[PDB]
């Protein structure tokens, strides 16, 4: 019977890898969360780049072109030089 | 009948209203039934991170292409009488 004991005994030996394992699989299940977390920063921040590196950034979607008929700048509406 | 007394009653234009009940039919059934099949429940809805992303991502883009067809709509109103629309000549 110390057999069924020591075997009783023993079943708990890992709880230290158990445990470690028990969260890594709570942080496995928070790594999609990423997909909306990365995009967001980058819409925030968007504005804090360069412009080479927002045309970059959006695979060339968006250029100086893109910029708004009324620039927050009006200086450089139509580009860095006005319009003409 | 009745109207603006104490006999106020429904005429029977609008008990003939409630009526129609339409008990077992569905005019707009087609419009969910292909709406469904973009698979955007199992892709993105389902799912509350993918939920997130879709309304983050989709934000970002719908944002953006918003914007820029207003853009243009306010460029065809105003033709001719733009700052840029107007080329100024420098006085001889
Ligand atoms: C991001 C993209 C992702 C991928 C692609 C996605 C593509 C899909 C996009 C889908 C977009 C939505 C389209 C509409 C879907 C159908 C309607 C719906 O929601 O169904 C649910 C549900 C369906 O009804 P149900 O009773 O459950 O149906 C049961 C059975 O299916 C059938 O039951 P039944 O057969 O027994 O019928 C019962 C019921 C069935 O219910 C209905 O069918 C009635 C409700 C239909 C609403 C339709 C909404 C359309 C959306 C507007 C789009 C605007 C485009 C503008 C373009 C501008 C571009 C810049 O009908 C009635 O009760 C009968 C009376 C109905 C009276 C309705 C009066 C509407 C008059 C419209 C006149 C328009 C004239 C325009 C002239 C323009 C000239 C230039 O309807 C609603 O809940 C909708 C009405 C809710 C109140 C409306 C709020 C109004 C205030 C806002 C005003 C501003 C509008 C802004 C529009 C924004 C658009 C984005
Ligand atoms: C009798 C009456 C009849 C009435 C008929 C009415 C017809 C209905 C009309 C509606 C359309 C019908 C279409 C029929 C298609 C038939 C063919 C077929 O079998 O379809 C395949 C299949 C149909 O499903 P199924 O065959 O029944 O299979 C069921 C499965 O559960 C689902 O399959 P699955 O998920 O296993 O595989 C799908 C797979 C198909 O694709 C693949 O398998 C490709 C996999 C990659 C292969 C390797 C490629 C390597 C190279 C890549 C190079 C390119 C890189 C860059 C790509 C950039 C892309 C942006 O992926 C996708 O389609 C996209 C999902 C990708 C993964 C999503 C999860 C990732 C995280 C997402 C985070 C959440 C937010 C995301 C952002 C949301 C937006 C803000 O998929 C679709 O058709 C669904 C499309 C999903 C895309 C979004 C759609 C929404 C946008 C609609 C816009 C509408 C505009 C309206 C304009 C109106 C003008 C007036
Ligand atoms: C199998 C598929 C592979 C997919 C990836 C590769 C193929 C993709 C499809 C083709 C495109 C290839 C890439 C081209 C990009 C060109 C960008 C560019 O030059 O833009 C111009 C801009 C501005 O350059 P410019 O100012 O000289 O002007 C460009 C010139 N004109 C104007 C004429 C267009 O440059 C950049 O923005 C360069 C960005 C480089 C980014 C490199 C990132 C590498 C990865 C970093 C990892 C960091 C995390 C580390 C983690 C550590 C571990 C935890
Ligand atoms: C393991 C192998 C993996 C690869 C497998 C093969 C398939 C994929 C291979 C792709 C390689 C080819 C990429 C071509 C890139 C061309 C870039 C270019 O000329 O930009 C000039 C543009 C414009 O240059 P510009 O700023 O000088 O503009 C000049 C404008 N005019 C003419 C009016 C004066 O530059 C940029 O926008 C800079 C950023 C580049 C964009 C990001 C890197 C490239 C991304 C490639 C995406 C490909 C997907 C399909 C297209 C998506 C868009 C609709
Ligand atoms: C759960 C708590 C959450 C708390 C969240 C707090 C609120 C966060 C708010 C997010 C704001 C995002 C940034 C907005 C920037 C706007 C950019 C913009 O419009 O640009 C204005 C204007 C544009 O000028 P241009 O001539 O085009 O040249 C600039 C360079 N290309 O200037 C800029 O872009 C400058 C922008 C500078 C941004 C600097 C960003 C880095 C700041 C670091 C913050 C670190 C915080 C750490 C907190 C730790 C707390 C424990």
């Amino acid at each position: 019977t110390l057999a069924v004991y020591h075997r009783l005994w023993g079943m708990t030996e890992q709880f230290a890898a158990r445990k470690k394992w028990g969260w890594r699989q709570v942080y496995h299940r928070m790594l999609p969360f990423q997909i909306a977390l990365y995009p967001s920063l980058m819409w925030y921040l968007f504005g804090w780049f360069d412009d080479p590196y927002k045309e970059a950034m959006t695979l060339g979607i968006w250029n100086v072109s893109k910029r708004s008929l009324y620039f927050w700048d009006p200086l450089r509406s139509g580009g860095d030089k006005g319009w003409y | 009948s009745g109207f603006g007394t104490s006999y106020a009653h429904d005429p029977k234009w609008i008990e003939d209203w409630m009526a129609r009940k339409r008990v077992g039919v569905d005019r707009m059934d087609w419009f969910f039934r292909a709406f469904n099949r973009l698979r955007l429940y199992e892709l993105f809805f389902k799912s509350t991170p993918r939920f997130y992303a879709f309304m983050v991502i989709g934000g970002l883009l719908g944002s953006y292409y918003w914007s820029r067809f207003w853009e243009q709509y306010w460029i065809r109103v105003n033709k001719g009488r733009l700052y840029k629309d107007v080329p100024y000549v420098y006085p001889p």
